[PDB]
């Protein structure tokens, strides 16, 4: 009870389907990343290993291959992305005004929604811009935040060799405001990586590797049943 | 003087607050006490479509009543045979962050559009025996929410700049832009005579627009938070809306006040999509707890639940001869329900 | 007394059965990982409906045949079949984690839900090859596994090739993989990354004790037998014997719980199950 | 400044529409059920001869 | 979109020859393809049809163990190898193109044609009417066995050949008219009988006309009837 015409657009059907699954397959061997920035943060510059309303960068590194998006042209669009690997954030840690506005934002990412089970990696940019701010003594970070004078350096802390104990206290300073949101909210689901960069640094690729190296890790522990 | 303004703009609204109250003479409820309550309405899983890897953001039916098309971020639209689920197309995307889905009453294109800020129309019957975009039409300064097409020359759209549009499709240009939100536009809904059409934002308020005029002729408030869905009733005098608050309200253009609200105490989450059945007794919705329930809209009282997703059910659509319903979710499924 | 082994045989049917149940109703557990998990519960409930309860009945009777004398061959083709299976099923679970630990990224690649199907083709196609002689060879001369009504294999050369290829070899791919998956997970440390690795090497730990200190017992005593002539000791070998087969099917209740409850989703749902 | 004056002739156009009573809406959608009843499929089912699902 | 097809002559009995098609203007891979012939003085007769994906093959009975049909998608060619040609083989062979989903139209280009020298039965009884430009005319078509399925389509096409050229699809599945195509043209009938209507004649209308059916395979043809001035 069945026609020769409707035997044929069946197997036109199969033939559909064989051609879907390959490009599925092609997927699984790339990695997907989000770049999130306020526009005094040098955000285009981090990515110097290769290279209206979205934009797109291609890189790889050790045979791993990876994407990155910005969509500069957010309550609403930021849904589409909740499959994502990891999310970029860069701050300019020399400018004192706009530190508090950004600290904000970040609170803002951490406790979305939609974003519960995605880890960020933290990007502190202009590290040599902050250095000569501190050193000249004009400008004081006491005076737009006042627990700064109360502080010291943590016992342990190493820093690198030649930098000065002012700067060590300051870097360290600022480092731990935002660590301290991580903290507070969501536990056993995500973490914070946590990066001091400058415009001529070109380590930044090698370090992303390493991060997700790590994502993968804790995920598959969880799958077998070890955690 | 910018202050004098401001103060006249206030007195208007006094004025237009007390005129609504006067023709409050009863409420909807004690109208309809008498009528006779629907019954329990039980609905199964007749056929489920399978093909597609990723999310599924929108879907639309065509006239005939037997095809479907639907959009996933995978990068791929499929036109779909739904008495013997086989694939009749599948047309590959240049940019996979896609939002929308439309199909031509006559049956010959179909446009798509999301985050590229452009809206594209691809022909589907044509010598050479493939599919190809015809035109693409830019000048939106925010992604593409919503599309739907008034005949083979016409479409109208609404973006995340505040803002709709009117194209001609051989020109590639915009006949008329409609202004006056101040957030951005999710969701556009058109008359059955296709005069009108009504728009809804995340102002949390919803306007009525002539087409040929390009002017706002009433708006309509009422809601606590972002308005996600609006479709409008088989008559043409009434619509209805969904959104993030949790509830569902009715709303009456002669009158130009709310008729009636769908809320119930255990519902926390917001509402995704929203559908009349042909004779329009029943209300149905999408929800982001995985199911949909159904209401009668008449008396406001729940009568059924329809669940079989996983994860959050983003479309929802009801044919014109009024047979079945259409469901579609981030799990990467659609199912067929009678 | 005898009723001491039959808590064995109720616990291990009870047991199996919920981890089944749960795969079955519940979605979160629907991965590739899972269904492997299902494929060895299989196993152990059959052992313990079909093998294990024939097994009690010889202590009542003194091992005398309750049951037809010609059918002893398919009781000890059954038993060698289940077992082997078992044994064979949680080296490849030893040799999974180990490419998941060291190389994250390519195990991620190459996860299909078709490798799911070939590594259980693998496990139970061996496992047929070498239980497969005993019905062929043995069960045409019925003396070879029959003594005196005993219902025991006679065969001196079976055992001593057949306890290497199904046991021995299996042992020492298990120590190997063991010290490189911990010295691993150590050079990482050398955060909440270190807590969630020292928590995992607690977990493999227990897992590699259980399997040696429950079947190395039995075997072990089993080949020293045939070796020996005159240093037999004669009675009280025997009986080690009896006694030690039952203590390595307890391990059969014992694995469905151990690979499961470190998972908090596990737990949830036996409790409703269990309520019900 | 001009968006205040512009807002002023918006709200002057929606005050002049003339309005009908509750009553009689509500009392229209409530006969257009009535008379569409027998058409609508979901609401009473169909037989199984009938139903292409 | 164009096929032109080449490999012909006078061949001695007993012997072997390639006939080739080429391809342009289309997508060649998405759409199946048929072989058809005419003999000297007489009709159209199928031979064998090959589909997309080189799936299915199937072939008629008298061309059956001796002929064999294979496409090369990379390089847009078909070709026909046959072997231990008999007289009856004489004819001119065609390429058609078909393609298979809800609402296509199949048999709707038709190549030239090469020359070579070496069951459900349809009836249409008329062999020639006489016609007057300005009138209306009306042919029909009988069936052995019902074209109705269960699924609610009726399979039968119609198809003109006017003189020196090769045929040309007018309708297809009884009532649904092809692409440039006239409106004068009509089609009507009920499973085992059917009519063709023609209004305001004109000329470029004289020619033969011939009915099909795809309800199964072997596909058959009726005779042919010839509308002449
Ligand atoms: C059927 C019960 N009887 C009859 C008294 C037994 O003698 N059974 C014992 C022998 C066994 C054996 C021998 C050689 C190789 C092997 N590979 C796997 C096994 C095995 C299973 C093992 N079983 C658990 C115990």
């Amino acid at each position: 009870t069945v026609s020769a015409e409707d035997k044929a657009a069946a197997e036109r059907s199969k033939m559909i389907d064989k051609n879907l699954r390959e490009d599925g397959e092609k997927a699984r061997r790339t990695l997907r990343l989000l770049l999130l920035g306020a526009d005094n943060s040098g955000k285009s510059t981090i990515v110097k290993q290769m290279r209206s309303g979205i934009f797109e960068t291609k890189f790889q590194v050790d045979k791993v291959n990876f994407h990155m998006f910005d969509v500069g042209g957010r309550r609403k669009w930021i849904q589409c992305f909740n499959d994502v690997t990891a999310i970029i954030f860069v701050v300019d840690s020399s400018d004192y005004n706009r530190l508090q506005e950004a600290l904000n934002d970040f609170k803002s990412i951490w406790n979305n929604r939609w974003l519960r089970t995605i880890s960020v990696i933290l990007f502190l940019n202009k590290q040599d811009l902050l250095a000569e701010k501190v050193l000249a003594g004009k400008s004081k970070i006491e005076d737009y935040f006042p627990e700064f004078a109360r502080y010291t350096t943590p016992e342990d802390a190493t820093p690198e060799p030649g930098e000065d104990p002012r700067v060590t206290r300051a870097k360290y300073f600022i480092r731990k405001e935002f660590v301290d949101i991580s903290t507070a909210s969501g536990d056993g689901r995500h973490i914070c990586y946590p990066h001091f960069t400058c415009a001529v640094d070109t380590e930044n690729a090698r370090r992303i590797f390493n991060d997700c190296k790590d994502i993968i890790l804790q995920m598959n522990l969880r799958e077998y049943n070890l955690v | 003087e910018l202050d004098q303004l401001r103060q006249e703009a206030e007195q208007l609204k006094n004025q237009i607050r007390d005129a609504r109250k006067a023709c409050a003479d009863a409420t909807l409820s004690q109208i309809t006490n008498n009528i006779d309550p629907v019954g329990r309405i039980q609905m199964r899983t007749r056929r489920t479509l399978r093909g597609h890897l990723a999310k599924i953001y929108a879907m639309h039916w065509g006239t005939d009543s037997r095809l479907l098309v639907s959009a996933s971020q995978d990068g791929k639209l499929i036109i779909w045979d739904s008495y013997t689920t086989n694939k009749v197309h599948a047309i590959p995307l240049r940019s996979s962050w896609v939002m929308t889905c439309a199909y031509a009453p006559s049956g010959n294109y179909v446009a798509c559009g999301g985050l590229d800020n452009i809206c594209s129309i691809y022909n589907l019957k044509t010598r050479e025996g493939n599919v190809r975009v015809s035109r693409e039409l830019a000048g939106h300064t925010g992604y593409l929410s919503c599309c739907r097409f008034l005949d083979d020359n016409q479409i109208v759209t609404s973006s995340g700049d505040t803002t709709c549009a009117l194209w001609d499709i051989e020109t590639g240009q915009q006949t008329t832009t409609f202004t006056g939100h101040t957030g951005d536009v999710m969701s556009l809904s058109l008359a059955p005579d296709t005069r009108l059409f009504v728009s809804g934002a995340c102002d949390a308020s919803a306007k009525l627009w002539d087409v040929r005029e390009g002017m706002c002729r009433q708006t309509f408030t009422g809601h606590e938070s972002d308005i996600n869905a609006i479709c409008f009733f088989p008559n043409g005098n009434a619509f209805a809306t969904g959104s993030d608050d949790a509830t569902c309200r009715l709303f009456d253009l002669r009158a130009d006040q709310e008729l009636m609200t769908y809320s119930h105490d255990n519902i926390i989450c917001g509402i995704t999509s929203v559908s009349f059945s042909k004779s329009g007794r029943l209300l149905l919705a999408g929800y982001d707890d995985f199911n949909c329930n159904v209401w009668d809209a008449l008396k406001a009282d729940r009568a059924g639940v329809l669940a079989g997703h996983d994860n959050r059910v983003s479309c929802l659509g009801v044919t014109d001869d009024g047979m079945a319903v259409a469901t579609g979710s981030w799990d990467s499924f659609l199912k067929i329900w009678n | 007394s005898a009723l001491l082994t039959a808590v064995v045989i109720i616990l291990t049917i009870a047991g199996n059965i919920l981890v089944i149940m749960a795969v079955s109703l519940e979605k979160k557990l629907q991965n590739a990982t899972n269904y492997f998990l299902m494929s060895l519960a299989i196993a152990d409930m059959l052992l313990g409906f079909l093998v294990m309860p024939v097994s009690m009945l010889t202590i009542l009777y003194g091992y005398r045949w309750p049951l037809p004398s010609k059918l002893c061959a398919v009781w000890i083709y059954l038993d060698v079949l289940f077992s082997t299976a078992s044994i064979m099923h949680l080296c490849a679970i030893s040799l999974d984690r180990y490419v998941a630990i060291q190389n994250p990224i390519h195990h991620s690649r190459f996860n299909s839900r078709t490798k799911a199907f070939l590594k259980i083709i693998a496990v139970w196609t061996i496992s047929v090859g070498i239980s497969m002689p005993i019905p062929v060879f043995g069960l045409q001369d019925d003396s070879k596994v029959f003594k005196e009504g005993s219902c025991l294999l006679a065969d001196d050369n079976f055992v001593l090739i057949g306890s290497f290829v199904s046991f021995f070899i299996p042992l020492t791919i298990m120590v190997i993989t063991y010290f490189l998956t911990i010295k691993s997970l150590q050079k990482e440390a050398t955060m909440q990354s270190i807590s969630n690795e020292q928590k995992a090497c607690k977990v493999l730990g227990i897992v590699f004790f259980l399997f040696v200190v429950m079947w190395c017992p039995f075997f072990i005593t089993n080949i020293m037998a045939v070796i020996c002539k005159e240093s037999c000791n004669e009675d009280v070998i025997g009986a080690l014997l009896n006694v030690f087969v039952w203590i390595g099917y307890l391990s059969s209740a014992v694995n469905p719980l151990v690979y499961t409850l470190f998972n908090k989703t596990y737990r949830s749902a036996f409790s409703r199950y269990i309520q019900c | 400044i001009a968006q205040a004056r512009k807002l002023v002739e918006q709200l002057k156009m929606e005050a002049n529409i003339d309005r009908i009573k509750v009553s009689k809406a509500a009392a229209d959608l409530m006969a257009y059920c009535e008379a569409h009843a027998k058409e609508d499929p979901l609401l009473t089912p169909v037989p199984a001869s009938e139903n292409p699902f | 979109v164009q096929l032109v097809e080449s490999g012909g002559g006078l061949v001695q009995p007993g012997g072997s020859r390639k006939l080739s098609c080429s391809a342009s203007g289309f997508a060649f891979s998405s759409f199946g393809m048929h072989w058809v012939r005419q003999a000297p003085e007489k009709g159209l007769e199928w031979v064998a049809y090959i589909s997309s994906g080189s799936g299915t093959i199937y072939y008629a009975d008298t061309v059956k163990g001796r002929f064999t049909i294979s496409r090369d998608d990379p390089k847009n060619t078909l070709f026909l190898q046959m072997t231990s040609l008999r007289s009856e083989d004489t004819a001119m062979y065609y390429c058609v193109r078909s393609i298979y989903y809800y609402g296509s139209s199949p048999f709707d280009f038709w190549g030239q044609g090469t020359t070579l020298t070496v069951d459900i039965v349809m009836t249409q009884a008329t062999s020639s009417v006489p016609v007057t430009p300005g009138e209306s005319v009306s042919i029909s078509c009988r069936s052995s066995k019902s074209l109705l399925h269960s699924n609610g389509n009726t399979y039968l096409y119609w198809f003109l050949q006017r003189p020196g050229q090769s045929p040309q699809l007018l309708i297809y599945r009884m009532s649904n008219l092809a692409s440039g195509v006239p409106d004068r043209f009509s089609g009507s009938g009920s499973g085992t009988a059917f009519t063709l209507t023609i209004s305001r004649l004109e000329a470029e209308d004289v020619g033969v006309y011939y009915c099909m059916q795809h309800l199964e395979y072997p596909l058959t043809f009726g005779a042919g009837t010839k509308l002449e001035l």
